[PDB]
């Protein structure tokens, strides 16, 4: 599996940065995929193949990976910036598996 | 939103019975990309069930779904069809459909790293496994 | 013939009429100059000579050489795709060649600065070996041809070859060559060069996929009038062997009589995609399928031509049985399995056994009362009379020609890479620049450009299907870039190999 | 016009020069099948599940003559003439006949039949002379003319295969429709007739060698390795050359060597003989293409057995004929007739030995030398050998694959391998529609008279002799 | 005499697989590593552009003649094995029963380089005087050699790559070959079997082959 932080917190107009560690299996030898989803909704991709993203997502999410961890920062914080995020990457080991992060909600405070 | 994933075949089923999901693509070329099948239990995060290749040649499974679960697609019908047995309580989620958002054809191979990146969702039927 | 007159144009298009296509591709080059002028001896023991597998021996020379065989040099990716789609066959009839638009650039570095100025009286040698009697280096799919895109300008090659070698040592039958001892004619900044050169006649490349399958030619609707053993005993127990024989007929298939057989097969190893499904240990080379001259094992790669893998299956590849492409910005060693493009040679299954499988099964006992009939897998099977095999695809990127060595005899001369075989392919196009002053010299370097001009002759398609073929398509969805043209940097990249195997024909 | 012949009756054999010009004539009558309609099929329609045996193709309506076989144009008396004065024969011409072309429409009531003429009904009649259909021809298929001039046989319905997944049919898969290719229309006072050119063939080799591969020698300056050893003991090791001569025959040089080998199992007639379990499948020798196993049936002309033995065959290595009326399945031994390749043995290796022995190893003083059995052996430089023999009941010709390459074209069933073979001929009855509703409907007419047809066939080859 | 292709009485200067550029690169890339490294479930897929440094995994298109094995025997008697083995270890072929040498064979390089003593137990002609054909072994494979090798299985986790070796291999597409080289004290031209079917006349002890000779 990988690892992320329960819950992660932020003031609007700052940034916010979400990691997800994990084994040299999927993290370190596969590219990383990061989904926003909000509750009682199917997830949105956001970042894909580590530090790029698909069109209809704003300039501000940004990912990287570097080693085994991968971080998604967020800028320019909003009140709609307010979700789960999931952090997702194939895993070599134990057959082959897309496997899914346990999840962050970020809270935007104030 | 030109792509559209649907899905049918979900209800309250007791444990030890079987039953099967599908899904109805739209908007893309079906046999080009690898769909899989995600659940996300009530109040847990997203779990990646099973996955298949675009020719239908090669499928994936999570270890916990592993033998009672089977993932087929009917690339004429452009369907995608999960068939699910020996159900228990464990199951009761929300299965979403997935695309894969890599696009390969015959010329190249599947390559299972890369073909399994979800794009666009779908918006999930819930399934319950009760007494 | 003049300074400030312009020895050629501009030729680039493809003007289709008839049964014939035309390409004309034009380029811009760079010529430094090569090892200082200088001629000299290279082998494995300036490298450190690790393996015995790896020794060379040869020379590096002062001179360069144009290299066009790949397809993507005289074809677009429209212009390809108007030829695979359309066309059950087609080969390179005649070349016309021009160099022209000469161009010297003398150094000038002062001081650390470094100023280019123009050198009229420099001279750039140039020379065809029509003959063929320099070592033929064309058809090894080597690096440093044309461009694809038109408007990249590409250095010139460095033309050095090998001879016979005995560890890192030479021998006292190997060969040195100073193509000095050539005429050549010399090139100043007005005086362009050219010839044509007329290619034998060489069949169709088959740019087709079977409709039928070897082992189904058969018309399913009549009983054959052969006659099969079916039965070797009445029932289980003591003393029951029987002789009984059945109509071979449409409700078994396997085993009505035949004609005709598939290809040669040599096996290969079959390597997963999912690296799981591998074995967790080092078999590249291993695992290996190889063959040995003099003493030395050289890998099978591509081999014969067989099927990458059984229909149906996707993930799987032979380990050295296919033509791998890397993608642009693909590095040198150990790069990963996105940057390459494996190809294909999956429409060829019909007729040819898979790479990855034995051929079939021999006999290799006498079935008696003391002893039971046993069979063993054939892992190699050579020509037997009444086989049939295709020829492995051309692509885009891949070879257009070989040169078919010269021996005492040779069997199905089409080269294991692809393309068209030939014992007088275009002749090598051998260019320095004129040393100007002895150890020192002037730094100095030339520039052009080049025409090539191929006419090919096309085999249309007649074929009565009645339902629609499959076709080469750009696929039609949003994406940051068109598959085949620039990015916002201005790189020209190739997304993926095209096959020229479309339309079908009856087998 | 009506009442008026369309043709004649020519059956005979004159034999002029180097050349034998055979004429058969038989009777047909042609039904009408799959209800003028077309019908996909596969394994899945006819059940079995059976991997090797997977087929995807269509059925058509259409008939096709088929001449193939040599007792067609050969009686047993002219092929008697041909074999024992000839040393080879190979076609050369052919001309083709359909005549007297009588049509019949079936009137039911209850149980009684009436079967009347319709003079206006015609029947459509076509050869591919481009090869544009699937070649059924070359199958060894039954439906061919009679070997009996008096006979009335019927003609076959025509039928081909494509690609396939299973019972399923994959995209590159074709479907051809005969109705699309331009052809005659015959009703009973019309007559077709084409003619064909038999490309350039060698002379089928009709003899069986005096001589032997090995034995060509007469009874050398060459010497060979005689003894490794100069005795009993240790440390005895030496070299010794003796010149080869007739006191040893066997290690002389020789300038070629026989030709290819596919091992097959063998059988004995005798069945205490053989081994007491089912072996014809799973002990058979075979060849796989695409996951499927084919039985290698007949497969290289080798010998049938080794000189002196009468009571054994190779498992799949030969053409078995049945006798007149043998069943279709799981029939004795006396009722069928199975071939020998005994004549081609001077040349060829035996069909249940192995081909030869290879050194496997390096000697040394701590290794001796090891050989392994070549159970099958490719085309060597220096090889000649033997193709299988023709017979009366066999085929003659067959139409080569197109494909990149081929090597030794001549098919394995015997006969003549041609890339332009003769063409196939196909026939049908056109369907005459019943009566249609009196109100529109724009759904295919599913009602048709029941209708066969009856005629006369002639074909003429000109055969060239050695 | 009937038309005869000119006999080669030359030897090559170069070997069928050194034949590239050595100073530039293929285009073509070759699995250079299956797993990351040392340590269980340590898989991977690797390329490796093939190259100068590395030229026995190049891309090849064309491969050496066919190969029937003949055992070796040395010049050294000592080093030779102490039985009898001129026929038990012989190799030959077998017609109507009757086993015949293979005495030439197919034409092979009769030692590799640098291994004067040793030849072919039946490969060569004897006049003593033992001839050995050195220059065919730029496109011929050497007489006591396996032709290569090929893959006898399927790898997975479970069971490691495999392979076999190759004694006898037949022709193949691609290949190419020289003949036997003529000799003084040699024979000049055969009798073409009259056969069906053969493949390459040319006569196995060396000269031309003819359907009519003299």
């Amino acid at each position: 599996v990988l690892t992320q932080p329960p819950s992660a917190s932020g003031t609007p107009g700052q940034r916010v940065t979400i990691s997800c560690s994990g084994s040299s299996s999927n993290i370190g030898s596969n590219y990383v995929y990061w989904y926003q989803q909000i509750p009682g909704t199917a997830p949105k991709l956001l970042i894909y193949s580590n530090n790029q993203r698909p069109s209809g997502v704003p300039d501000r999410f940004s990912g990287s990976k570097s080693g085994t961890s991968a971080s998604l920062a967020i800028s320019g914080l909003r009140s709609e910036d307010e979700a789960d995020y999931y952090c997702a990457a194939w895993d070599d080991s134990l057959s082959g598996n897309w496997v899914f992060g346990g999840g962050t909600k970020l809270t935007v405070l104030g | 939103s030109e792509v559209q994933l649907l899905e049918s075949g979900g209800g309250l089923v007791q444990p030890g019975k079987s039953l099967r999901l599908s899904c109805a693509a739209s908007g893309f070329s079906f046999s080009n990309y690898a769909m899989s099948w995600v659940r996300q239990a009530p109040g847990k995060g997203l779990e990646w069930v099973s996955g298949i290749s675009g020719s239908g040649g090669s499928t994936n499974y999570a270890e916990s779904v592993r033998g009672r679960f089977t993932i087929s697609r009917d690339n004429s019908k452009n369907t995608l069809y999960l068939e699910m047995n020996s159900l228990r309580v464990e199951d009761t989620a929300v299965y979403y459909c997935a695309k894969g958002m890599s696009y390969y054809d015959r010329s190249g191979y599947f390559w299972a790293k890369y073909h399994y990146g979800m794009d666009v969702w779908g918006q999930g039927i819930t399934v319950t496994v009760s007494s | 013939d003049g300074v400030g007159s312009s020895s050629g144009n501009w030729h680039c298009d493809s003007q289709w009429l008839g049964d014939r296509v035309i390409t004309t591709s034009t380029r811009t080059w760079a010529l430094p100059t090569y090892n200082n002028h200088l001629y000299k001896q290279i082998s494995n023991s300036t490298s450190g000579g690790s393996s015995n597998d790896n020794a060379y021996f040869g020379y590096s020379t002062p001179w360069g050489y144009f290299d066009f065989n790949r397809f993507h040099c005289h074809f677009s990716p429209r212009d390809w795709q108007r030829l695979i789609n359309n066309n059950w066959g087609f080969r390179p009839k005649r070349l016309n060649f021009k160099l022209f638009n000469i161009q010297v650039k003398e150094v000038t570095d002062n001081n650390g600065v470094k100023t280019i100025a123009n050198n009229l009286t420099s001279t750039v040698q140039v020379f065809t070996d029509s003959d063929y009697q320099l070592p033929y280096v064309l058809g090894s799919a080597h690096e440093g041809c044309l461009p694809p895109f038109p408007a990249d300008v590409f250095m010139i090659p460095q033309y050095g070859y090998l001879t016979l070698n005995d560890g890192s040592q030479a021998v006292g039958r190997s060969s040195f060559y100073c193509l000095e001892y050539f005429p050549s004619q010399m090139l100043r900044t007005g005086n362009n060069f050219q010839f044509s050169y007329e290619f034998e006649n060489v069949p169709f490349h088959s740019s087709y996929a079977h409709s039928q399958s070897l082992d189904r030619l058969m018309n399913p609707l009549i009983d054959q009038y052969l006659y099969y053993l079916s039965k070797t005993i009445n029932g289980s127990g003591q003393n029951q062997q029987t002789l009984k024989f059945s109509v071979a007929g449409p409700s078994n298939m396997a085993v009505q009589g035949r004609n005709y057989i598939p290809g040669p097969s040599y096996r290969q190893q079959r390597v997963s995609t999912t690296v799981t499904q591998n074995n967790n240990s080092e078999f590249a080379w291993p695992g290996a399928s190889s063959w040995a001259l003099n003493g030395r094992n050289s890998l099978m790669n591509p081999g014969p031509a067989m099927a990458s893998h059984k229909e149906g299956e996707d993930r799987f590849f032979p380990l050295s049985g296919s033509l791998i492409f890397g993608k642009q910005g693909t590095g040198r060693d150990n790069v990963d399995a996105d940057k390459v493009m494996i190809t294909n040679e999956e429409e060829i299954k019909t007729t040819n056994p898979v790479a990855t499988e034995s051929y079939g099964q021999v006999a290799t006992n006498h079935q008696s009362a003391q002893a039971q009939a046993q069979t063993g897998w054939v892992q190699n099977q050579g020509i037997l009379p009444g086989m049939v095999w295709q020829d492995r695809d051309v692509y885009l990127q891949g070879p257009i020609w070989a040169k078919i060595p010269h021996t005492d005899g040779n069997f199905h001369p089409s080269p294991l890479m692809g393309g068209f075989g030939m014992k007088h392919p275009p002749p090598q196009i051998l260019i320095k620049n004129t040393p100007v002053p002895l150890n020192s010299f002037i730094t100095q370097y030339s520039t052009g450009q080049v025409s090539v001009e191929i006419e090919w002759e096309l085999q249309k398609e007649n074929s009565k299907r009645w339902n629609p073929e499959i076709q080469y398509t750009s696929n039609y969805y949003k994406s940051n870039n068109v598959e085949f043209a620039v990015n916002t940097e201005g790189v020209y990249s190739e997304p993926r190999p095209i096959g020229t195997r479309y339309l079908t024909r009856n087998l």
